[PDB]
């Protein structure tokens, strides 16, 4: 209510609207919630079908930045791409100038910081994304990050980004985290995307699982989720 | 002039010469041609001394700012590929004969070298510079697979002995450099 | 927003006085006295509605005791249970945030 | 008044500018709280964390930020100002010891973040970093060292220190504590910093809320305190 | 609701931008500082917001060269740039002529600098007005500057709360032939005339300039010299 | 005999504070407390707010 | 020209000859080959003479900036890695042999600066053209923990065998003494060279040389 235009001024009480706006604009995205296991992190997205008009295939929001890190984004598409490709080059810089694979704190820090010098001028706008991060190391464990729009990047066990934020992560933190390895949790993602949203408000949504951790031997991919077809098995079993 | 490096079950073990010489004539009779960069990795040098020295403080300010931001106590293998890529993109006009040696936690001691020209590989042992033919032909007559820190420094000292006694340049007085995971023990040795 | 500083000086304003939201133990208070008339169990977790809630109210509390009974007007009960305050948190903590410009003090 | 709507860095008649006066409650809207303190051959942070979720970590939340192997800082106001002030902060630090060969003292590096904000303060079309810099440190020939950085640009230093939301009332009493003359054995530094947080905020909790940072000259390494040691310090400041 | 920015002149009148750096000045911390027969004394008011504050680590009266003292009334994050560009300055002078700089040529490249911020339009002047001096060649100066890019020469003056009443004072009580310590008696009474009621040997900070050279008193002669000095 | 100059507004203020400041505490006059607390509660510290550019 | 330095038991004491030659025929009798850098450091300057002398100019006007920037006496350290950045910087085409000494708060330090950015740090450094007699000087009569007169007497030896070696000076050689607290600089050290007496008075007369046109012009 102000004042609101320019991403470098400041309000009467302190903050900048901008920066606000945006954090609100990834509210109205869909829902993406990721947790980590013992030995893994785990990611899921709630992705709906327009109408009809899709392929089953296309756009998919869980990318794959380096050799064991991927993205679980939410937001503005776009934009997310670009930052995906940001944080590929980075990993790129790091790889050729030390040899060996990017700790995930280190590269979080250089995306949070490439997300602040896009929040500080006033020729550009603020990011409209919010996004996840997920390793995987011999030496290291398991890693999860969290980047909102303005820049501020620590680490979870789980989160969720999109409408059901808070609506997920009240029954996210009922799981017992810790003692369950990851092939668990698969299952366990898919009811609790499938628990938010059946029918209400759209039609039909299709549900996405990206995977890393000891049991990929450090690689990430996506789950073949065809095999062992763990939600709607048990899914349908969950509303009951 | 003349540069070693062995390592051993528990860390590694270096050693040089000092004598750093200008054609025939010595300008400095004593010199340590081994230089610090982290607390756990050491670096010993050959070739011309004036490259040798702007390029290991380049790699002491790159190293030392990675490993604070880290906020973990950096790799060996890291500091051999900021050798690596520095050697490498100006061998038109340096003359390196970088040697990384250094304990590291996750990965105990290694020993790689880094010669002239800017390729990078990690040994069991090492020799380096002019007068290092010589140790170099018996180097692989006296080793033994998995010494001792004692066999190791006697196995350097009679090395760095020898070919202190017959290279010209080499000569003057061993230094040694015992990195282990405990700490760094470095003595000056004569004999 | 405007006032005089012959207002504030001694002598027509001569002390003048503060107050805090609550200091987290007056909201125990205000919600122990906005646990008044209503019908329950006893066993109404005062630490939850005190921490989970942020209104920062008398008023805000009123309207948790008036959506909890209502939520047990909802479900046809005569006593309201404590998953009602929280039902009660959720919703009126949420409609709660539809407000901006949280602040003022005049000079 | 304005009526000039203070959008740029400008001068306003009567004679200040608002962009600066109002940056200095981007401090406050983190809600957060940092003392330091000096009194002798040691110096202490505190500085407490607001943590509502157990699925958030706890070890990343970390205000304290090693910034060398000798100086430890703490930074209030929002968070991405701060780090991107604590990288800016590592770098410079580094490039003082590759120019002049010697640890850089934390004077200068308070003089040199100061001035970088005085030039993202000069020159417009830049947000001037809306955060708050302590910094501590041992020198040689001075002991221990407090310092304050502003986001204006203003440095300064002395012994009792403190900034966030709450820190007139901690200014008073450190105004109302630092002025006996006793000594500060260390566990007075300690007991001084865990009571005078304790008595503005007034919650008196458990040793996993708040953060000690720790520099003595008896180790002049920037050192973290662990749970153990900051209960066994909390207790025992407990009459 | 004008001028608005740099670029563009008044109906009729100024430039606003800069009679509003001007009057931040005249909002700032008060100083005082006399030429003298032989030296020039400088004398600033320095008070600690609280008692916390050290006295130890901000320093007003401050050495460009060995030899020329410069002293301010405004905003330190300010003083502190263009401080530090009278330093680099004054050492390529030193590099290019091998000798001390003349504190005349200083003033000509410090209002060329600040002239050139008073230029448009992005950037805005600083707070600072100068109070410049050093002994150079014999004779002793005395110069002030101003946010504007002009300069001045003055016997003595005052910048800060009640430069006016402190000036008032001044024309009164000083004259043209004193020495250097009637020259701080009278500075510390002009300074005492319109300071805060607690004056000691760490609120003032005080240099001097003799022909010798710069000297940056301490507080050990600060509080001898004002152990009631009148 | 102080300096830090105080009007008569100031004066009377600072009289009626004292004045106050002992009867709430159930008193006769002021044994010199209520004068020093005034001053040092109306003066009243040079705003706070800002001690930057001063 | 032969520059020398050594450590005594607080300090350094350096030393000078002053022979600017250039080519094979004497062109100075009196060149100040000690420069200023610091009021605790000085410096010593061989091979090419302008080169030290405007590089070393710079470097004392740089640590004079950082020294006044920073408000306390200035480290040897920090000259050390000026002068081999900016040496190495110029790959080498500077000649500028350098004798690096100053005394810090940890002591006395000595360096020397070979012209393409190798440093040493030494007890006792020889640098120039005749270096060779004064290194034999120091490499026969060094001792650890000399003291003053001691460090000086041998100083004064070094360069004296330097001068009765080729290419010394016929200059008075120059001393610099540096300690804690009390710095010294002494030209006029000690003259052996006395010039002979002149034998005749070849001085010409009030019109010996023919004169084609005059001019006066006055002044104030
Ligand atoms: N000479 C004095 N001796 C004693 N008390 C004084 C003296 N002058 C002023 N005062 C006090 O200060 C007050 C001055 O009158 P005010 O009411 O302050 O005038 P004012 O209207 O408020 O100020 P303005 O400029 O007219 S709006 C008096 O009522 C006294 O309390």
């Amino acid at each position: 209510t102000g004042y609101d235009l320019s991403a470098s001024t400041f309000s009467p009480d302190g903050r900048v609207f901008q920066v606000e706006y945006a954090m609100k604009a990834v509210e109205n995205s869909s829902t993406a919630i990721g947790i980590r296991c013992k030995d893994g992190v785990v990611f899921g997205v709630e992705k709906l079908v327009l109408s009809k008009l899709y392929e089953e295939g296309s756009n998919k929001r869980l990318f794959n930045v380096d050799r064991h890190v991927g993205m679980a984004v939410a937001g503005l598409l776009a934009d997310a791409r670009s930052l995906a490709d940001i944080a590929r080059e980075e990993a790129s810089n790091f790889r050729s100038n030390f040899g060996y694979n990017i700790p995930l704190k280190h590269l979080a820090d250089r995306v949070a910081m490439y997300v602040h010098a896009y929040t500080l001028y006033s020729a550009v706008r603020p990011f409209g994304c919010s996004f996840m991060l997920g390793s995987y190391s011999v030496n290291d464990g398991a890693q999860l990050y969290m980047i909102d729009p303005s820049g501020v990047s620590y680490g979870y066990w789980g989160c969720a980004i999109g409408k059901a934020r808070q609506a997920a992560k009240t029954e996210i933190e009922k799981l017992q985290m810790k003692e369950m390895t990851c092939r668990d949790i698969v299952k366990e993602v898919a009811k609790i995307i499938y628990i938010v949203h059946d029918e209400v408000k759209d039609k039909a949504f299709e549900l996405e699982l990206s995977w890393v951790g000891e049991l990929t031997n450090g690689r990430h991919e996506i789950v073949p989720k065809d095999i062992r077809e763990e939600a709607e098995k048990y899914a349908k079993e969950s509303l009951k | 002039t003349t540069i070693m490096a062995v390592q051993f079950d528990g860390g590694v073990v270096l050693g040089a010469d000092s004598r750093t010489t200008t054609g025939s004539y010595i300008a400095n009779r004593v010199t340590d041609k081994l230089t610090p960069i982290h607390d756990r990795i050491f670096c010993c040098r050959s070739g011309s001394a004036a490259d040798t020295q702007a390029v290991a403080d380049a790699v002491t300010y790159q190293l030392g700012f990675h490993s604070i931001e880290l906020n973990e106590p950096p790799l060996v293998h890291t500091a051999a590929s900021l050798f690596k890529e520095m050697c490498y993109r100006y061998r038109e006009d340096l003359m390196a004969g970088i040697i990384i040696a250094g304990w590291d936690p996750q990965e105990g001691g290694q020993v790689y070298s880094v010669p002239m020209g800017g390729m990078m590989v990690r040994q069991s042992f090492a020799i380096g510079g002019s007068g290092s033919s010589y140790i170099y032909g018996y180097v692989d007559a006296t080793y033994r697979e998995g010494m001792t820190k004692e066999e190791c420094l006697q196995f350097t000292a009679n090395a760095l002995a020898l070919a202190m006694e017959r290279d010209g340049s080499s000569g003057g007085v061993i230094r040694l450099a015992a990195i282990a995971e405990s700490g760094v023990e470095r003595q000056v040795l004569l004999g | 927003d405007t006032l005089d500083p012959a207002l504030l000086r001694p002598g027509r304003l001569d002390r003048k006085i503060h107050i805090d939201l609550p200091n987290e133990q007056a909201r125990l208070d205000i919600l122990k006295i906005h646990a008044g008339p209503i019908t329950k169990h006893g066993e109404i977790d005062y630490e939850a509605i005190v921490k989970l809630s942020d209104g920062f109210n008398g008023a805000d509390l009123r309207n948790v005791c008036t959506e909890a009974g209502m939520f047990a007007i909802r479900a046809d009960h005569d006593f309201v249970v404590q998953e009602d305050f929280m039902k009660a948190v959720r919703k009126v903590a949420d409609s709660k945030k539809l407000e901006s410009k949280l602040d003022y003090k005049p000079v | 008044s304005a009526g000039f709507d203070r959008h740029i860095t400008i001068f306003s008649p009567e004679g200040r500018l608002y962009q600066v006066e109002y940056a200095f409650k981007a401090i406050n809207q983190g809600g957060l709280t940092s003392v330091a303190v000096r009194g002798k051959d040691c110096a202490v942070i505190v500085t407490q964390k607001k943590v509502p979720d157990k699925l958030l970590d706890s070890s990343t939340v970390t205000h304290l930020f090693k910034i060398t192997e000798n100086i430890g800082c703490v930074m209030t106001g929002m968070t991405a100002d701060s780090r991107s002030q604590v990288q800016r902060a590592r770098y410079e630090a580094a490039n003082w010891k590759y120019k002049y060969g010697y640890e850089i003292p934390v004077d200068m590096l308070c003089k040199r973040i100061a001035d970088i904000s005085q030039v993202y303060t000069q020159n417009a079309e830049m947000r001037p970093l809306g955060c708050c810099m302590i910094l501590i440190g041992i020198d040689e020939e001075q002991g221990p060292q407090v310092y304050k950085c502003d986001p204006a640009g203003y440095y300064c230093g002395f012994k009792a220190t403190a900034a966030g939301v709450k820190q007139t009332e901690s200014t008073s009493f450190l105004e109302k504590k630092v002025k006996k003359k006793f000594d500060w054995t260390f566990e007075q530094t300690v007991e001084t910093a865990i009571t005078c947080l304790s008595t503005v905020l007034s919650i008196d909790f458990k040793p996993s809320e708040i953060e000690v940072g720790v520099v003595t000259v008896e180790n002049p390494k920037f050192r973290i305190l662990t749970e153990a040691e900051i209960d066994a310090h909390l207790v025992a400041l407990a009459e | 609701g004008y001028s608005f920015s740099l670029t563009t002149f008044s109906p009729s009148g100024k430039l606003v931008q800069i009679e509003y750096a001007l009057a931040a000045v005249a909002g700032g911390a008060p100083s005082v500082g006399i030429k003298a027969a032989n030296g020039v004394v400088l004398a600033t008011e320095k008070k600690q917001k609280s008692i916390l504050y050290d006295e130890r680590s901000v320093h007003k009266v401050e050495p460009i060269t060995k030899h020329i003292g410069l002293v301010y009334s405004g905003m330190g994050p300010d003083y502190r740039v263009l401080v530090h560009r009278a330093r680099k300055l004054a050492q390529q002078y030193y590099l290019v002529y091998q000798e001390p700089i003349p504190t005349a040529q200083l003033v000509q490249r410090v209002a060329s600098v600040m002239q050139e911020y008073t230029q448009s339009g992005g950037v805005r002047p600083f707070g600072v007005s100068l109070l410049i001096c050093g002994w150079n060649e014999g004779r002793p100066y005395l110069f002030q500057s101003d946010p504007s890019g002009a300069y001045f020469a003055w016997k003595a003056t005052a910048m800060g709360k009640n430069y006016v009443n402190g000036k008032t004072f001044l024309e009164k009580r000083y004259n043209e032939d004193l020495e250097l310590e009637d020259a701080i008696h009278t500075a510390i009474l002009t300074l005492k005339e319109s300071f805060e009621g607690q004056m000691t040997e760490d609120n003032i900070e005080v240099g001097i300039c003799n022909e010798a050279g710069f000297r940056r008193l301490t507080p050990t002669e600060v509080k001898d010299y004002l152990a009631a000095i009148a | 005999a102080r300096p830090d100059k105080i009007s008569g507004a100031d004066i009377n203020s600072i009289c009626q504070e004292s004045g106050m400041l002992a009867v709430r505490e159930n008193r006769y006059i002021v044994l010199a407390k209520d004068f020093e607390k005034a001053y040092k509660t109306v003066i009243k510290k040079d705003e706070q707010e800002h001690e930057f550019y001063k | 020209t032969t520059i020398a330095g050594v450590v005594y038991k607080d300090g350094i004491v350096l030393g000078a000859d002053t022979r600017a030659t250039e080519g094979m025929v004497v062109a100075d009798k009196n060149c100040s080959k000690i420069h200023f850098i610091s009021p605790n450091i000085y410096c010593c300057g061989a091979g090419t003479a302008a080169d030290t002398d405007m590089t070393t100019q710079l470097i004392s006007s740089n640590l004079e900036l950082h020294s006044l920037s920073t408000g306390r006496l200035p480290r040897v350290v920090t000259a050390n890695r000026m002068l081999k950045q900016m040496l190495f910087r110029y790959q080498g085409y500077i000649g500028a042999a350098l004798v690096l000494g100053g005394v810090d708060v940890t002591g006395p330090h000595l360096y020397s600066i070979y012209p393409h950015g190798s440093t040493d740090k030494l007890p006792y450094v020889t640098m120039g053209s005749g270096s060779l007699a004064a290194m034999a000087v120091f490499e026969d009569k060094f001792r650890p923990d000399m003291e003053e007169e001691e460090a000086k007497n041998l100083v004064s030896e070094a360069i004296a065998a330097g001068i009765f070696n080729d290419l010394g000076s016929g200059s008075n050689i120059d001393l610099c003494v540096i300690s804690k607290n009390k710095l010294d600089f002494l030209r006029p050290y000690t003259v052996p060279n006395k010039k002979g007496t002149r034998l005749g008075r070849y001085r010409c007369e009030k019109g010996t040389t023919a004169v084609l046109t005059e001019k006066i012009t006055p002044l104030e």
